[PDB]
């Protein structure tokens, strides 16, 4: 592709570049470029593929919902609204593969540490869900089960190799319940996922590393919102 | 109002 | 184009849908179809022309300058940062170059009212200075020299055909001014067109319009901030 | 700083 001419180290560097322009096109262009070169990311390299992505993925959800919701309004007209509404949903559904084609064909492993692992079969789980969010039909109950599925063995990793308040664990709790409440229609599911999770961070609260504790404290008060929210 | 998952940040 | 199946009305139906995504580019496309029709844009559709290309264009410019700044601190090194400032650099000049050939194949004209004359003159004056921001060498000069006749002669029919405080004549005269200041390093032209333009429509109050005077008033504050700025 | 342009307002 596009990217192919280009060292591997020039397009982490310009992906770096692109996220301080905000050019999140851009960034995930050159992080897929890196992704293609087909050595493993870093920490610091899974987070630029994982900012780029869901700016863009982001974006055209927010739009997505705009559209719909007029969409829905005026189901109550040409076929304007359906039409663009179409539109942005094939270009979301284009990027969600883009992702889920480079976590299969290269990211997604049996080797590695467990942070790479889960971070990766929780972007899996992401991914699906955002084709779950504008699916229909049949298409629909096999998205929500592939997305199920990811952040099930994300989850059975995280609890077995990570400390309570690891932010890849964390994070992959908060947005597997968010999966249970929004996605699956399992608001049970959703509160007990994330009272549990909660609770096993601040009973473990020790376990807070002096390098990610920020993101750490972050995640556990979002998990804390949802439940008020939810409750 | 949504529930908020894991955000963008850095 | 791609825009060319699609009927005019759709096409402005459209590109108020994409307005509210925050669809941008796809505002300004569906905008580009609907002119590629033939046919005058109104005073509401100007708007939607001017508001796509404008968003488009200011998140390159603004990328082009975060990108330029790190350059030139780097010049105080491998190629990537200058390799990159050029491929935004180059999206930001064609997007210009659309623009442009918008305004000189479809909208520019002798007939029509005054307001479309001197919006689409000034519009052309704004595009050049775009270009200008980021020309070098006899490329520059050209441009420098276009962008100023554009603004000339759309200064030169909105003093005959419009009162003072005609937010069009006064958003010219604001840009015309910032051009002065900004691209052809004339502070005394620009600090004189700006106090001038502020005067006179201070002068000539009581000709603000009931449909535009929130336009006006918010343009008369720039034109003084602009002028507490430089002096 | 730079000079304030016309705003993408209407
Ligand atoms: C070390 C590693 O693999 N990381 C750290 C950053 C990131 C990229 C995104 N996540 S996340 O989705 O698990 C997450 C995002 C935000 C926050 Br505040 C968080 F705690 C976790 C892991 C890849
Ligand atoms: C009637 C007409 O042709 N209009 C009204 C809106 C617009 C689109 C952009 N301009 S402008 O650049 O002259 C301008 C922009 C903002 C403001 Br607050 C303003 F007063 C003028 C005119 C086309
Ligand atoms: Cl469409
Ligand atoms: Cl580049
Ligand atoms: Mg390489
Ligand atoms: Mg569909
Ligand atoms: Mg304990
Ligand atoms: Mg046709
Ligand atoms: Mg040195
Ligand atoms: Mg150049
Ligand atoms: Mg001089």
């Amino acid at each position: 592709g596009a990217m192919g001419s280009m060292e591997r180290a020039s397009l982490i560097q310009k992906a770096k570049l692109a996220e301080q322009a905000e050019r999140y096109e851009d960034m995930a262009a050159f992080m897929k470029g890196a992704v293609e070169k087909g050595e493993e990311l870093s920490c610091e390299e899974r987070n630029l593929l994982s900012v780029a992505y869901k700016n863009v993925v982001g974006g055209q959800r927010a739009a997505w919902r705009v559209l719909s919701s007029i969409e829905q309004k005026s189901n109550e007209k040409g076929p304007e609204v359906r039409e663009y509404r179409e539109k942005v949903e094939t270009e979301l559904q284009g990027v969600c593969d883009t992702v889920l084609g480079l976590l299969d064909s290269h990211l997604i492993k049996e080797a590695g540490d467990a942070e790479s692992r889960v971070f990766y079969l929780k972007m899996k789980g992401d991914y699906y869900r955002y084709l779950a969010e504008v699916a229909t039909g049949d298409d629909k109950k096999r998205i929500i089960d592939s997305a199920r599925s990811a952040y099930q063995e994300a989850m059975d990793i995280s609890k077995k190799e990570m400390p309570p308040t690891n932010p890849i664990r964390l994070g992959l709790a908060l947005n597997f319940s968010v999966f249970h409440y929004e996605i699956a229609n399992s608001p049970e599911e959703a509160i007990s996922l994330a009272k549990t999770t909660f609770d096993e961070a601040m009973a473990d609260l020790h376990t807070l590393s002096e390098d990610s504790y920020k993101d750490s404290t972050l995640i556990m008060q979002l998990l804390r919102d949802n439940l008020t929210l939810w409750t | 109002i949504r529930s908020t998952s894991t955000p963008n940040v850095h």
